[PDB]
């Protein structure tokens, strides 16, 4: 299925995945298209940050959904 | 606006291998000597440059951790690498950082997840009660940033255009506290933020546990905004 991240300065990225994925799964796919290394990334939908142990399932994200994705920056 | 400039900055020669890369350790000890101290004895030449030698030092430990633990192999680090426990002639603090704070210029709500823009972000700080501590960071940058009733103090460990020296910046209001963090220039649309409140607490020696000591500090302050999640 086809989801939608979106970071805070507009870039929207398009991701194909599994309800059953684990947030984990999706921050290495994330780095895997966009090389920001998964432990830079915070996920967020439906207002909280997603747990890296969890699906995608367990937040009820289904097909087409948008998740936002905000950035730590490395000092 | 006032500067009050160290002698070198962090990439002198003297700081070791690490060099350049030590921002938010010398921003951390800032925030920790002025907490001690309070503001106006670190502001002369002698205090800021007894900042860097610090800074590098916790560095020095924060990069043994990080490879240690494989925290990860990147030269940059995240506020919770740095060592809560900082401990320098000025005395020992124990820290623990807020919640993340991320934003552009402007506020993003993001269905109840609030992305303050930087100015409301500082906004938001100086409604908790003075002083406050911060670390900023904007690109590769870490500065230290205080909230104060009268002024925001923004030190900055590298060079800027108006100083070849690492400096606080004595700003009288949230505007020159932004350029500060903007590289004084303009650069409205690609700014991106990331920062942490720090509660500080000072301490009698430095046999407390990363642990025990979040713990005390979220008693001591009891604001949600402490992050609890760190806990391990
Ligand atoms: N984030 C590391 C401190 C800043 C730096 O290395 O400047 C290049
Ligand atoms: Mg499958
Ligand atoms: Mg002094």
């Amino acid at each position: 299925m086809q989801i939608f991240v979106k970071t805070l300065t507009g870039k929207t990225i398009t991701l194909e995945v599994e309800p059953s994925d684990t947030i984990e799964n999706v921050k290495a796919k994330i780095q895997d298209k966009e090389g920001i290394p998964p432990d830079q990334q915070r996920l967020i939908f439906a207002g909280k940050q997603l747990e890296d142990g969890r699906t995608l399932s367990d937040y009820n994200i289904q097909k087409e959904s948008t998740l936002h994705l905000v950035l730590r920056l490395r000092g | 606006m006032k500067i009050v400039r160290a002698s070198r900055d962090q990439s002198a020669p003297v700081y070791g291998p690490r060099a350049g890369s030590q921002c938010m350790s010398n921003c951390f000890t800032f925030l920790h000597t002025c907490y001690l101290m309070g503001i106006d004895p670190v502001l002369d030449t002698t205090s800021l440059d007894a900042v860097l030698d610090s800074g590098a030092r916790l560095d020095a430990i924060a990069d043994e951790k990080v490879k240690r633990q494989a925290l990860t192999d990147h030269p940059y680090r995240l506020g919770t690498e740095i060592p809560t426990v900082i401990e320098t002639p000025a005395g020992i603090t124990g820290h623990a950082l807020s919640r993340p704070f991320n934003g552009t210029a402007e506020t993003q709500d993001l269905g109840g997840y609030k992305c303050l823009g930087i100015l409301d972000f500082l906004t938001y700080a100086r409604g908790k009660p003075l002083p406050v501590y911060i670390i900023v960071t904007v690109g590769v940058h870490t500065r230290g940033v205080i909230v104060a009733r009268g002024a925001t103090y923004v030190f900055d460990p590298h060079t800027t255009d108006l100083s070849a020296e690492a400096a606080v910046y004595v700003c009288d209001d949230f505007t020159e506290a932004i350029s500060a963090l903007s590289f004084f220039t303009e650069m409205i649309g690609d700014f991106y933020y990331d920062a942490v409140l720090v509660y500080f607490t000072r301490c009698r020696t430095t046999l407390i546990s990363p642990s025990e000591l979040l713990v005390q500090i979220m008693d001591q302050y009891k604001d949600p905004d402490i992050d609890a999640s760190v806990m391990s």
